[PDB]
């Protein structure tokens, strides 16, 4: 929470970085941001989705049940 | 250019550094350079060329920073860079 | 007993194995669990904030380590829960002193 | 040695915009908090250009926003600023609230306190500034929440024949509704501030929820010109909604004048209030309605007191997180009845998407939470 | 072997200096070379480098003292520029 | 093609913010032009200075 220096404690580590004007803007955007995208989709739609799914038939039924209701007259 | 002078003479003085000179000399130039060719390269020197090199070569490159120990409070490497060039800050 | 079956896919499907993650690296820190991450040794401390450290970067890049080194279930060298169990031990111990 | 960390106003800036250590983890749902400080200071700008060219009273109120939408240049595109503003203001601070009730940043006590007290403040400005066009929405809006405050027994029909301004909602209901909304947001900006005051004491958080004090970066310059794509990304969506279909998301019904005596159908709020109007209408007990949309508040004051799991974040728990997904469908499915009339079938599945909502915050987390902590030998 | 084929690589023909400072005389320091050298029988390498530029840090918070170098590219050994 | 430009307007400060403003008038006319264009483009017929021709 306060400033740099008196955080952690860290025994040996190496950190390695390169430059941004030596290495391209976006490296494989479109070689391994696809399979990155669909694995994250995969393993995330079966606890969003299960839900939403649900909130479409109650939307749907409640429409159809009032409609029932007064479409006969 | 005052410490570049006494520099360079009070080290070219006794023998091993002369003769660590005349190896380092022969091999990276070609021939040991005498001194009063030092004094006219260092005569051909100004405050326009320093500041048109050190423009040339210090300003708005890409540093190698190597750091070793609790270095927490080194900037990332963007600081560096912001840091190095001037908008006259 | 089925309900192992039950430990070992959760295991597996709760995400923390993925990011080359043990046990005791997810811990929710208030005062006794800081109390047990300052009592530890060297070795294991130092192993410790490395795999965090990496946990962290494969979080910033949002890409999941490969197959071959995936912290696996068998091998759980869960290590960070008995200075936890002796922190609560005697932090329970000083609350019912101060209670009679 | 340097002019930023010796200057007094430059240390307040140096703790916060440039050498605030941020982590390097946080995704881009740590990006609304800017978005909710740009969208404050846009609708205090472009709602000062508005109040430059209001008249406040019942008789030329209506009239002094049709002269400024038609006469005088650029009003129309400075009103719609004004108003999805206050739209998109309202989904950024959901989005904020999601964020700090997913990831487990509820542990923060006084940061998460100071956080609902300026919700209170924001909902009441935005709804004192709804009230302010003077049309019949806003006309009826006024009258129904003023006698929801008088709903409560030995403290409201006093109190509400005092904040009337009268007997019924006459020129002076609109003057203070003009003075309150024109300065609570100020308010707003000064909680604001104490709220990041407490959080530039504790530390930040990240999608892990483990202690990121090994890998702290910069705020500056990575997170401002994150915070600036953002900005940007807002303000597209923002100007698309006013400069295409700005209707998509206003009432129709507010474009009338206020007859007071006409009381239209489809009376219903701005579309962010409508799961606090569906709280209200699906219990039938007045002081129940009432108390419970409080105790819907007060239990978001109430959440930070049931963290009984030992992890921080909810990435890790999938039971949670699937109880969390059920949570925020309930919420979209008490909007949606909420903006909708109220027959048999709209009567049942709100009484039960109500039920369904305390349900799952006071009993299903903790029950989530406890079969978390049996299934890892805890 | 590894050894041997590096001896017998690199130290021939035009790569050694035989230098002398000091209180001798160029005759015989002439003289001596013709006389031990003879025999040597000296009878490919040199590309430019790339300078990266980067950042490399070892955290270790063990240590008492700091140590940090930073380096941009210099000129060579032929300019006026090195001056 | 590239080498110019930096060597040009993006060595100094001042010069880069002469070329900020010199491209922001620029993109002002030739934006402004094809805005125009494109928006009595595609709304060809049904627009006032037609009408006004008409008179
Ligand atoms: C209409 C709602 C639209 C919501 C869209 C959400 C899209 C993303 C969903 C998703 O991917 O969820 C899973 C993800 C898990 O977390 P993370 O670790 O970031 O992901 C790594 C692996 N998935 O989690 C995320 O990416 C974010 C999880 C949700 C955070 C935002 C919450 C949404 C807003 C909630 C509003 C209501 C909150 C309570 C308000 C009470 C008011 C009285
Ligand atoms: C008035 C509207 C609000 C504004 C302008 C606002 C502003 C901010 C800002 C600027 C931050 C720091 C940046 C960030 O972490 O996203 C922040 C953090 C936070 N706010 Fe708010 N906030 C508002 C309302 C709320 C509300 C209603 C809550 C919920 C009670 C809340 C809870 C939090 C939490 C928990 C954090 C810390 C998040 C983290 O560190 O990850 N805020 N807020
Ligand atoms: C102190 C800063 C503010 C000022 C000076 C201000 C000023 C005004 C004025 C003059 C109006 C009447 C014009 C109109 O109705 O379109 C108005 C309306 C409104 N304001 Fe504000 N306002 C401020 C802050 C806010 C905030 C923070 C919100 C909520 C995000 C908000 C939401 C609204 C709404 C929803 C309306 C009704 C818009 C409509 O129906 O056309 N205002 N405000």
């Amino acid at each position: 929470g306060r400033q740099f220096g008196h955080l952690t404690r860290v025994r040996h580590v190496i950190t390695y970085s390169l430059s941004p004007f030596e290495q391209r803007a976006f490296p494989h955007y479109f070689s391994k941001g696809i399979p990155n995208v669909l694995r994250r989709t995969r393993a995330c739609i079966l606890r969003v989705a299960p839900p939403f799914v649900v909130f479409y038939l109650v939307y749907t039924w409640g429409t159809q049940e009032f409609e029932k209701s007064k479409r006969k007259n | 250019k005052n410490l570049l002078r006494n520099a360079l003479v009070s080290h070219l003085d006794g023998t091993t550094p002369v003769c660590e000179d005349i190896g380092r000399s022969l091999l990276t130039y070609g021939r040991r350079i005498p001194l009063a060719e030092w004094e006219s390269r260092i005569a051909e020197v100004d405050a326009r060329v320093v500041r048109e090199v050190c423009s040339k070569y210090f300003y708005d490159q890409c540093p190698a920073v190597a750091g070793f120990g609790p270095i927490e409070q080194l900037p990332d490497y963007n600081r560096i860079r912001s840091g190095m060039f001037w908008l006259r800050f | 007993k089925w309900l192992e079956g039950i430990r070992k896919w959760y295991y597996n499907a709760a995400g923390f194995n993925k990011l080359g993650l043990m046990r005791d690296d997810t811990i929710h820190e208030n005062d006794d669990v800081k109390e047990a991450i300052r009592r530890l040794p060297e070795n294991l401390y130092n192993d410790r904030v490395f795999r965090i450290k990496r946990a962290l970067d494969l979080s910033m890049r949002q890409q999941i380590l490969p197959k071959e080194q995936w912290t696996k279930y068998e091998e759980d060298k869960f290590y960070l829960e008995p200075y936890l169990k002796e922190v609560i031990r005697e932090r329970k111990e000083r609350e019912e002193w101060t209670k009679k | 040695i340097n002019i930023r960390k010796t200057h007094p106003l430059m240390k307040i800036v140096n703790n916060a915009f440039i050498d605030l250590p941020a982590p390097s983890n946080i995704s881009s749902w740590w990006n609304f908090g800017s978005l909710l400080g740009i969208c404050l200071i846009l609708q205090i700008l472009t709602g000062l250009f508005l109040a430059m060219h209001y008249t406040p009273d019942t008789t030329t109120a209506f009239s002094s926003v049709t002269h400024i939408c038609r006469d005088v240049n650029y009003g129309w595109i400075i009103r719609y600023m004004h108003a999805n503003g206050a739209s998109m203001f309202f989904i950024c601070l959901f989005m904020h609230v999601g964020r700090g009730l997913y990831y487990g940043s509820y542990t923060f006590l006084e940061t998460w306190n100071i956080g609902v007290i300026l919700l209170f403040a924001t909902m009441a400005t935005a709804f004192m500034g709804y009230v302010l066009p003077w049309g019949q929405m806003s006309f009826w809006g006024a009258t129904v929440i003023t006698n929801l405050l008088s709903a409560i027994p030995y403290i409201g029909t006093n109190l509400v024949e005092w904040i009337w301004g009268g007997f019924s909602v006459d020129k002076a209901t609109l003057t203070r509704f003009f003075a309150f909304h024109f300065i609570f947001p100020f308010i707003i900006a000064a909680l604001a501030m104490v709220h990041l005051l407490f959080l530039h004491e504790t530390g930040s958080n990240n999608p892990t929820g483990i202690p990121s004090d090994t890998d702290k970066i910069p705020f500056h310059p990575y997170y401002t010109i994150k915070d600036i794509l953002g900005a940007i990304l807002l303000i597209l969506i923002l100007m698309l909604l006013v400069l295409f279909t700005p209707d998509l998301l206003g009432d129709p019904d507010n474009y009338t004048p206020a007859n007071p005596l006409n009381t239209p159908p489809h009376i219903k709020p701005e579309w962010y209030f409508l799961f606090a109007y569906a709280i209200l209408r699906s219990i039938p007990n007045k002081l129940g309605g009432v108390l419970a949309l409080v105790l819907s508040i007060l239990v978001l004051v109430i959440m930070p007191l049931l963290h009984t799991s030992k992890q921080r974040s909810m990435m890790f728990r999938p039971i949670s997180q699937c109880m969390f997904w059920i949570l925020v469908a309930d919420l979209l499915t008490l909007t949606w009845i909420g903006g909708q009339p109220v027959e048999h079938p709209y009567i049942i599945i709100g009484q039960l998407a109500s039920i369904m909502y305390f349900l799952i915050i006071l009993v299903m987390m903790p029950v989530a939470s406890i079969i978390e902590n049996n299934l890892l030998k805890w | 072997a590894d050894l041997t084929e590096y001896l017998s690589r690199h130290y021939k023909a035009p790569r050694m200096v035989l230098a002398a400072a000091g209180g001798l005389e160029h005759r015989q320091l002439l003289d001596l070379a013709q006389k031990h050298f003879s025999g040597l029988s000296g009878t490919p390498t040199l590309t430019p480098c790339r300078f990266t530029g980067s950042e490399i840090r070892h955290r270790e918070d063990g240590l008492p003292l700091a140590h940090v170098a930073i380096a941009v590219e210099g000129p060579g050994w032929a300019n006026p520029d090195n001056v | 093609l590239t080498a110019r430009l930096y060597s040009l307007l993006f060595r100094r400060t001042s010069t880069f913010a002469l070329t900020i403003v010199v491209g922001a008038l620029f993109f002002e006319r030739a934006f402004d032009q094809g805005a125009d264009a494109i928006y009595e483009h595609i709304n060809e017929g049904k627009l006032w200075k037609h009408i006004k021709h008409k008179y």
